[PDB]
């Protein structure tokens, strides 16, 4: 699908010519052909507008999580790039050692967008995060903490495309980015039981506090606009960085940013 | 095992008493499994595991807490050249002179065991009980947890008058023939008095001395050292430290016990 | 942050101080001042002060990897369906609530009391 | 602030520990009605629940119903607690 | 040395104060060092200090003084409720960052004031948290009106649309009783190193 | 008064170190300095003994040949031999070499480059050769033409082997071997030990004997 | 401190792997170094605190209830389940299922074969988890068994913290009910912690992270994997853990 990674010839700075296939390549054909069962349709369409169209479905899940676990991965590749650093086939892999290192994300800063142009997006992060070092710290130590089958999603507030204000989320297995798809479920889900109950207070307590907690300071509802995804899934850095380099991984990852179509993708402030 | 267990019916539901079995059966196989926890610390393990006296090393009675003495300002200078120094408003024992006194006490505590004698563990402080139990039984010996009733020593035939006596071999068998009225009456005194709190029972410490019998106490930075045949500097309030102490002492007295029950075989 | 006091072993250990993180022990201001010592030791600050900010700020990022970690970890738990009875706060409001109700009664009481 | 520490006494003890009760709930109800009486005349019908309360209290006795281990700690502790130097 | 060990060890490592255990004026922030004990540790009343602590003590925290005093006694108090404080702020999950426009203190002679907050939050506020339900815009948590509102474990400003009568002025000075539920806007720390929150009653 | 060693502690001569040395510096009635040499250089085992072999020879051919070998001559002797004799040979011997009749014990000169000096820089040597027998004897022998005699002690006393040594040090591997083959007229490593450091009343609290006898059981003995 | 377990004929595995299931370097990866890394992550969590003396299924027991707290939790609980796994899998310490096992089998699930409750397991573990997760055999309090699926890090043994299906994806209104009647169960209990009582054990833990099948099977065929361990697993083990 993407035009800057290909099947003979890896990234120089994330993953190697096997390990590389084995995260990308693979992972992808399994995902289409899964959709491609589950859907008898073979028009690919967009990712998104399919999830919305069958997101708070049951019976319709399994292909949105399909299409959310592609998209995902997807989202994640066009942000990378190549990097400065060796490849992990000639570098030995960390050991139990790994675990007791100091991180530098406090103290040390690489890979600013200021580097590459991108000033707006970096007065952006630095309105949202306080700093640069501190939005890393975040973002990196989020992902970290994922263990397991994840995504950690630098998003922007949707109130032309507006937003307000940028932010950082983590989502986990097919966890869509866009909270519009899937906010107040579970309420409607609680509404629907009590109900049938009925048919058949702490509720009207309960369903308030899910109201106030969904519900925004103005809007009825809220969305958020991906800017950056970064995988946290052992598919992926297991291969190259075996058990112990995840946050090795996310540092090469960090520093092998193309902070350009971020840039593109973060839209006009209000 | 378990032979009043009535089992519930195929079709029905495990019993209460059934369910607790399975649970116990599961801890014994596949509960301690995901992993092992090497260097921590069980109480426990002090009492029914202690080191022998040649291991012991200074940082194991610093983690005892043996170091530990009672106060500046409750200090009895008598016990000056025990201490090492003060730091937050306490004085701290010479551990190095703790752990000498230890091997020495623990070396008399062997003897008389081998030789058969009668060593008597007192230990007058709360929680003490069990582990002065254990000790006792370790050795085949004797102890005090309720107290000291005065003159036990002094007094002997008013106090400790109308308890069983009995006979012994070489080894430890009762070799249950009847003791004579004449025989009973005599004083059974110890051979090794070995206290925990010697600060709290200063009377056992004078009948013994009185009664002419060896001791052994654990003095702390307010105890008079003096008091006693064989004195080992160290922190007799906490309950751990006493007990490693005192372990140490049943582990040097267990062993020579061994001996002799080996030398009398041969 | 609760101490645990109970020593384990004080021979058995052995930390090199390179780094902050040892395995026996947790992550403390203690872990810092050691860190600091080594610092000094080695003379790759040969300024105590240097020494003691530099360890200081290898505990903060420990310490803000260790925060996300657990809210982490609570977020993963509420999206795979895990079910907490009681959470913090909210026992913390329990607790309170008895404290209140002793209190009420023993105030009315003492109200009635003050009116005779 | 200035600390007085006391020489070596013969036995630490309060010879009255005041175990303060709750004052009698009969007694408070009369004081009320006394209370009620000042205002409101002799006997007018505001203080007439208040009157029945106090009947029904004072039935079967003039009061309704019918001590502090303290000296008992300080007789224990006395030993512990001085700052007297050793033997 | 034994010196050394000493030096490194547990009891060294509690930071020295005489402060007083009961302090009734207005407290900020901890004042002493919580120990805990394991439950076995406890069962043979052995908190790590230089004697055995009274079998009446059945709770696993504490706080002390003094190991020994001139009156034989260690100086403490059964009580660790400053950690209870910090993971229900925690849980709360508002991020405190200072209103003063400057950098946070963990990024990049000696200085005894408190650096940033004391470290009852070493959470970053850019992040959001996503649930079953969605991405939580309003963070509720439960508190109780004093007249300010006791929320957690800690005192907080509140602010509302218009003030209603009927749960205020039914139980005028027993509010405290009825718990209500509260939206929390943000944290900020003074230089004393109080927890200023602010709230606003839902309804 | 004294304590455990670290836990971080290793004896020094490996296994492997000590079978070659055994292998090596053993030797029947008449052996040599040049035997020696000759059995390390074909030795054969594990790599690293090996290598250790070659510097142990090494080290020998750094220092001097007719020391070593007058060395060897008198150590069976000792060995054969009582106290008293041993020293008075001890006696006898240094004084040949301090007056060298027969100049074949570079000895003075030598203390001279090395004490005097300076520290650095072994000595060159101006003899190597193999010295016969009776030579070697008259070397570490008396003669009438200078008397000699040991100051007189209190003690008067003369023995073949020390009095009070054997009870109040580790165990020799001869004195467990010995024990061993008692038991045997079945025995186990954890029961020998036990023996070693509990029955045995002057060795019960013997420092590092425990691991000796482990060692002596693991270059010894078979199961 | 927290150390990995020593297995029989440990330097066979190192060698070998398992045999028919797992390789060298792909048992290595699940075991020798993920366990390792476990055990370590769990030792920093729980350094200086009373969970430090503790096993892992016990931590895990005293920890479930908590919110907060939920990576020490996590740790422990994958520590134990990835042990359970390892025991089942391994060679010897040829063996066949007991016929009692078979018997309560027979009674669960409306009288089928044995070969017919690992295919339902298997699909069970091709459509439930999604991503990471662990696939149980378990036996409750009443005797019959049934599968349990778990999402990363949920046990088998205590229903609140089973972690049995995904909230993040949309979700049956069956499944709804179940989470709320659960939920109610929990409020039920009345404890100052907030525990319910739960006596479910696992029969047969199989272990669906990619810590396991990834290097061998690829991104791909975890399934087949899962049947491959099916087929070969220690049974004399299982048969252990199965009666009362
Ligand atoms: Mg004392």
């Amino acid at each position: 699908a993407l035009e800057h990674l290909k099947e003979g010839a890896p990234l120089k700075g994330l993953f190697s010519i096997e390990g590389l296939q084995k995260a990308w390549f693979d992972r992808v054909k399994y995902l289409d052909a899964k959709l491609n069962d589950c859907t008898n349709e073979a028009q690919q369409k967009p990712l998104e507008t399919l999830i919305h169209e069958n997101s708070k479905s049951a019976s319709k899940k399994h292909i949105v999580n399909y299409a959310s676990s592609l998209y995902n991965l997807k989202f994640s590749m066009s942000s990378l790039q190549g990097c400065i650093r060796t490849p992990p086939e000639e570098c030995p892999r960390l050991g139990p050692e790994a675990l007791l290192q100091t991180p530098d994300f406090n103290r040390t800063i690489s890979n600013e967008p200021l580097t590459t142009g991108n000033e707006r997006l970096q007065a952006a992060l630095i309105s949202s995060f306080g700093s640069l070092m501190e939005f890393r710290t975040l973002l990196i130590n989020s992902n970290l903490a994922i263990s397991g089958d994840g995504f950690t999603w630098l998003v922007a507030r949707r109130q032309d495309i507006e937003y307000d204000k940028l932010f950082i989320l983590n989502t986990y297995n097919a966890g869509t980015p866009f909270n519009f798809s899937t906010s107040g479920v579970m309420n409607e889900l609680n509404n629907q039981y009590t109900n049938m109950e009925k048919q058949r207070a702490k509720q009207a307590k309960t369903k308030f506090i899910y109201e106030t907690q969904q519900k925004g300071f103005s809007g009825k509802e809220v969305s958020y606009i991906p800017l950056l995804a970064i995988d946290a899934s052992p598919k992926t850095w297991l291969t190259d960085y075996g058990v112990f380099g995840k946050r090795e991984y996310l540092e090469r990852v960090w520093d092998s940013i193309e902070w350009k179509i971020v840039e593109s993708r973060l839209p006009q402030r209000t | 095992p378990y032979p009043n267990l009535i089992p519930s019916a195929n079709d029905k539901p495990y019993s209460s008493q059934e369910l607790f079995l399975r649970q116990l059966n599961h801890s014994m196989r596949t509960a301690k499994l995901g992993a092992t926890i090497s260097k921590v610390y069980y109480p426990h393990k002090d009492i029914f595991y202690p080191p022998l006296p040649e291991n012991i090393t200074v940082e194991s009675l610093m983690s005892a807490g043996v170091h530990l003495g009672q106060s500046t300002s409750l200090w009895r200078s008598s016990t000056q050249s025990y201490i090492y120094g003060e730091y937050k408003g306490i004085h701290i024992i010479d551990l190095n002179q703790t752990l000498s006194y230890l091997k020495r006490a623990a070396k008399v505590v062997e003897g008389v065991s081998e030789s058969g004698g009668i060593i008597l563990f007192l230990g007058t402080r709360q929680g003490q009980k069990r582990g002065l139990e254990e000790a006792a039984k370790k050795t085949h010996g004797y102890y005090v947890s309720t107290r000291w009733i005065p003159g036990t020593l002094t007094n002997s035939t008013e106090i400790s008058g109308i308890w069983e006596k009995q006979e012994i071999d070489s080894n430890d068998n009762p070799t249950e023939r009847a003791l004579s009225p004449n025989e009973t009456s005599k004083q059974v005194k110890p051979d090794l008095l070995v206290v925990l709190n010697p600060t709290e029972n200063r009377n056992a410490l004078l009948e013994a001395i009185k009664s002419r019998v060896p001791t052994i106490a654990i003095i702390d930075t307010d105890s008079e050292p003096s008091l006693v045949t064989y004195p080992i500097p160290g922190n007799d309030d906490s309950l751990r430290s006493v007990n490693f102490l005192l372990g140490v002492l049943a582990r040097a007295g267990q062993r020579g016990l061994q001996n002799r029950l080996a030398r009398n075989n041969e | 942050r609760p101490k645990i006091l109970v020593e384990n072993e004080i021979g058995d250990e052995n930390y090199d101080w390179s780094h902050m993180l040892q395995i026996g022990r947790p992550l403390d201001g203690e872990s810092v001042i050691q860190r600091t010592m080594y610092l000094i030791k080695t003379k790759q600050y040969g300024d105590m002060v240097e020494a003691y900010d530099h360890a200081r700020y290898e505990f903060y990022a420990l310490r803000m990897q260790e925060e996300t970690e657990q809210q982490v970890a609570l977020e993963e738990a509420e999206m795979f369906g895990s079910l907490f009875g009681v959470s913090a706060i909210e026992h913390g409001i329990q607790k309170e609530q008895e404290v209140l109700d002793v209190w009420e009664k023993k105030v009315v009481e003492e109200t009635e009391l003050m009116a005779a | 602030p200035p600390v007085y520490r006391l020489p070596p006494l013969p036995r630490l003890k309060v010879k009255k520990p005041i175990i303060r009760q709750e004052a009698n709930k009969c007694l408070v109800l009369m004081s009320n009605l006394l209370q009620c009486w000042s205002s409101y005349g002799h006997m007018s019908p505001k203080c007439a629940g208040l009157v029945t309360e106090l009947k029904s209290c004072t039935s079967e006795s003039a009061l309704g119903k019918r001590k502090s281990n303290i000296n008992y700690h300080a007789a224990r502790l006395y030993d512990r607690i001085n700052g007297k130097p050793h033997d | 040395t034994l010196a050394e060990l000493l030096g490194r060890s547990r009891i060294a490592q509690v930071a020295n104060n005489h402060k007083p255990l009961t302090y009734t004026g207005k407290k900020f922030h901890p004042t002493h060092q919580i120990i805990e004990t394991k439950p076995s540790t406890l069962y043979r009343q052995e908190w790590g200090l230089k004697s055995a602590i009274p079998s009446k003590i059945k709770s696993r925290y504490l706080v002390y003084n003094d190991l020994d005093t001139l009156e034989r006694i260690t100086t403490f108090e059964p009580r660790g409720g400053t950690q209870w404080n910090r993971l229900r702020f925690q849980e709360m999950g508002v991020p405190i960052v200072s209103n003063i426009g400057r950098q946070n203190p963990f990024f990049k002679k000696f200085n005894t004031e408190i650096i940033g907050t004391g470290g009852l939050s070493y959470s970053l506020p850019g992040k959001l948290k996503n649930s079953p339900n969605g991405v939580i815009q309003r963070t509720v948590v439960p508190g109780r009106i004093l007249n300010l509102a006791a929320i957690g474990g800690f005192v907080a400003d509140v602010v509302f649309f218009q003030s209603p009568p009927s749960s205020f002025n039914s139980m005028g000075d027993f509010i405290r009783m009825k718990t209500f539920l509260f939206e929390i806007l943000e944290a900020s720390m003074e230089k004393n190193g109080s927890v200023s929150m602010h709230a606003r009653l839902l309804e | 008064f004294v304590s455990p060693l670290p836990k971080d502690y290793v004896f020094k001569y490996s296994n492997e170190k000590l079978n070659v040395i055994e292998a090596c510096f053993n030797l029947s009635k008449n052996g040599t300095i040049e035997d020696i040499m000759n059995n390390l250089r074909q030795y054969e085992g594990s790599a690293e003994g090996k290598a250790f072999a070659q510097e142990i020879k090494t080290k020998l051919l750094t220092k001097s040949p007719s020391s070593l070998q007058i060395a060897l001559r008198l150590v069976q002797e000792n060995s054969r031999d009582h106290i008293e004799s041993a020293i008075k040979r001890d006696l006898y011997t240094a004084a040949n070499m301090c007056m060298n009749q027969d100049s074949l014990v570079e000895f003075s000169e030598a203390t001279k480059h090395k004490l005097i000096d300076k520290q650095r820089v072994p000595y060159p040597w101006t003899k190597k050769e193999q010295l016969f027998v009776s030579q070697l004897t008259s070397i570490t022998s008396p003669k009438p033409s200078l008397p000699m005699s040991l100051l007189r002690n209190t003690s008067n006393v003369t023995w073949t082997q020390y009095p009070y040594h054997s009870k109040y040090q580790l165990p020799t591997e001869q004195e467990i071997a010995a024990y061993i083959e008692k038991r045997t007229n079945k025995v186990t490593e954890r029961e020998v030990l036990n023996h070693f450091a509990n029955v045995i009343p002057s060795r019960r609290g013997k420092l590092g004997i425990q691991s000796l006898c482990k060692i002596v059981c693991e270059r010894k003995c078979e199961e | 401190i927290h150390v990995v377990p020593k297995l029989p004929n440990s330097k066979a595995l190192l060698q070998n792997g398992v045999p028919n299931i797992l390789s060298s370097s792909g048992f290595k990866t699940v075991w020798f170094d993920y366990q390792r890394y476990l055990c370590d992550k769990l030792t920093l969590a729980t350094a200086g605190q009373s969970l430090e003396s503790y096993y892992p299924f016990h931590i895990l027991l005293k920890t479930a209830g908590n919110p907060l707290q939920s990576n020490i939790f996590n740790l422990a609980s994958s520590i134990h389940n990835n042990h359970l796994f390892v025991e089942n899998i391994l060679p010897s310490a040829k063996t066949e299922p007991s016929r009692l096992f078979l018997s309560k089998i027979k009674d669960s699930f409306n009288g089928s074969d044995w070969e017919v409750v690992k295919e339902e397991m298997i699909y069970r573990a091709e459509n439930e988890v999604l991503g990471q997760g662990w696939l149980f055999l378990v036996e409750n309090n009443e005797k019959k068994l049934f599968i349990l699926t778990s999402n990363n890090n949920g046990t088998p043994y205590y229903f609140p913290r089973n972690q049995s299906f995904d909230l993040n994806s949309a979700i049956s209104i069956d499944e709804f009910a179940t989470l709320k009647q659960m939920k109610e169960l929990i409020g039920k209990s009345t404890k100052l912690n907030g525990k319910v009582q739960d006596w479910t054990m696992p029969i047969i833990c199989v272990n669906l992270w990619d810590h396991a099948y990834l290097h061998d099977y690829g991104v791909g065929n975890r399934s087949k994997y899962v049947k491959n361990v099916l087929d070969n697993l220690n049974w004399s083990v299982v048969n252990n853990r199965i009666f009362s």
